[PDB]
């Protein structure tokens, strides 16, 4: 039995142009552990990307925040790269400001 | 306040590369405080909150210990649950271990709590007396009828009701900066337009501790679920915790609609309106 | 603190 990951891709703060802010990538919900996160700048892996200790919920599923310190433009995209076993291609979510 | 300390571990079966992962994580309410990892280099427990840093090496010397001790335990119980279950050497499965002890506002005991869980589904738990199990199928009652006989819920009791409550009771005033305070979130509306006739009404609620809150949609004071739409409560980063509500509504009536924010740190629930 | 006992299944 296995559950595809949530995900949330979110900033810590509100989004300033020009202003250092976190991205942080949440990835809830899922089982079994073992998965990759990485975060992407137009397209390209963030190569400066820390993340929580394994925890879980109630249910017994997992949850870690994969986060990095950036600073965000009108022009750069970002995006949480999800790859777990339960996803038979990895999911790529896009960081929606307003989210 | 009312207060929780708890211990999660999760022990990670690895068939022919070598050892199983075991990463267990230790917290007061929704803060993290310590970890341990059997993969990483250090083989210590290690602090993740400043007001553990503290500690005294014979601390960290004992929570190593301690917790490499329960790693061996749990490695060993990955074989046995496997034969239970009657299961191939060549898949891997998980062992997650929660246990806990709750304190009311002058430090006195309300209760404990143990649970265990095999790939993600119930195995065995403590019952709500201290002094019982229940198990979830006919594998998990072969270890219910051995701890029952080795009166094994005895000595977890006395963890539960004595040194779980000393150490909470210790970290919540080392920690009391940050552990005895509730920050209230920071709400506010957003409004946008769907269409010509639907709007987009979202109730945030931003940087509160500890995590629990609840944001619920009302139309004209009567509850309101149908289109409505709410993502799961998420942390910030920085100790905080994040959450919306949304609800699409015609255009035009949105004055029908309010959201209803209820939080520890709030005097009152609030109510949002546009 | 941790638990510093555990009994196997």
């Amino acid at each position: 039995i296995q559950r595809t990951p949530k995900i949330q891709v979110y900033s810590r703060h509100p989004a300033e142009n020009g202003k250092s802010n976190f991205l942080n990538c949440y990835v809830s919900g899922f089982h079994p552990s073992d998965i990759e996160v990485d975060l992407l700048k137009n397209g390209e892996r963030i190569e400066k990307v820390e993340h929580s200790d394994l925890s879980f919920s109630k249910d017994w599923s997992f949850y870690l925040l994969y986060y990095t310190e950036f600073t965000p433009t009108e022009k750069d995209e970002y995006a949480c790269r999800v790859n777990h076993v339960t996803l038979s291609q990895p999911k790529i979510v896009k960081w929606d400001r307003d989210m | 306040g009312s207060h929780s300390m708890r211990y999660f571990s999760t022990s990670v079966s690895r068939p022919g590369s070598g050892e199983p992962r075991f990463i267990a994580v230790g917290y007061v309410d929704d803060t993290q405080f310590v970890r341990f990892d059997s993969d990483a280099a250090s083989q210590r427990m290690e602090p993740r909150a400043p007001w553990i840093e503290q500690e005294r090496p014979e601390y960290w010397d004992q929570e190593t210990r301690n917790v490499k001790a329960q790693s061996q335990t749990d490695r060993v119980d990955l074989g046995t649950l496997r034969g239970y279950y009657n299961q191939s050497e060549a898949g891997s499965h998980t062992i997650q271990i929660m246990y806990g002890c709750d304190v009311g506002s002058d430090g006195r005991f309300l209760r404990g709590y143990e649970q265990h869980a095999y790939d993600g589904k119930d195995y065995i738990a403590l019952n709500e007396d201290l002094r019982s199990w229940t198990a979830a199928d006919m594998a998990a009652q072969i270890t219910q009828r051995k701890w029952e006989a080795a009166r094994w819920a005895e000595q977890l009791r006395a963890y539960l009701e004595g040194t779980c409550v000393e150490w909470l009771r210790r970290y919540l005033e080392n920690g009391k900066e940050t552990l005895q305070r509730t920050d209230p979130p920071k709400t506010h509306m957003t409004h946008h337009p769907i269409s010509d006739h639907e709007a987009t009404l979202r109730c945030w609620a931003l940087g509160f501790y500890p995590a629990e809150i609840t944001l619920t949609w009302q139309r004209d004071g009567e509850d309101q679920t149908q289109d409505t739409e709410l993502v799961e409560t998420r942390p910030a980063g920085d100790g905080t915790f994040q959450k919306w509500a949304a609800v699409v509504v015609p255009s035009g009536e949105e004055q029908r609609y309010t959201c209803h924010v209820q939080h520890e740190g709030l005097p009152k629930p609030l109510t949002l309106r546009w | 603190a941790i638990f510093q006992s555990s009994m196997t299944k």
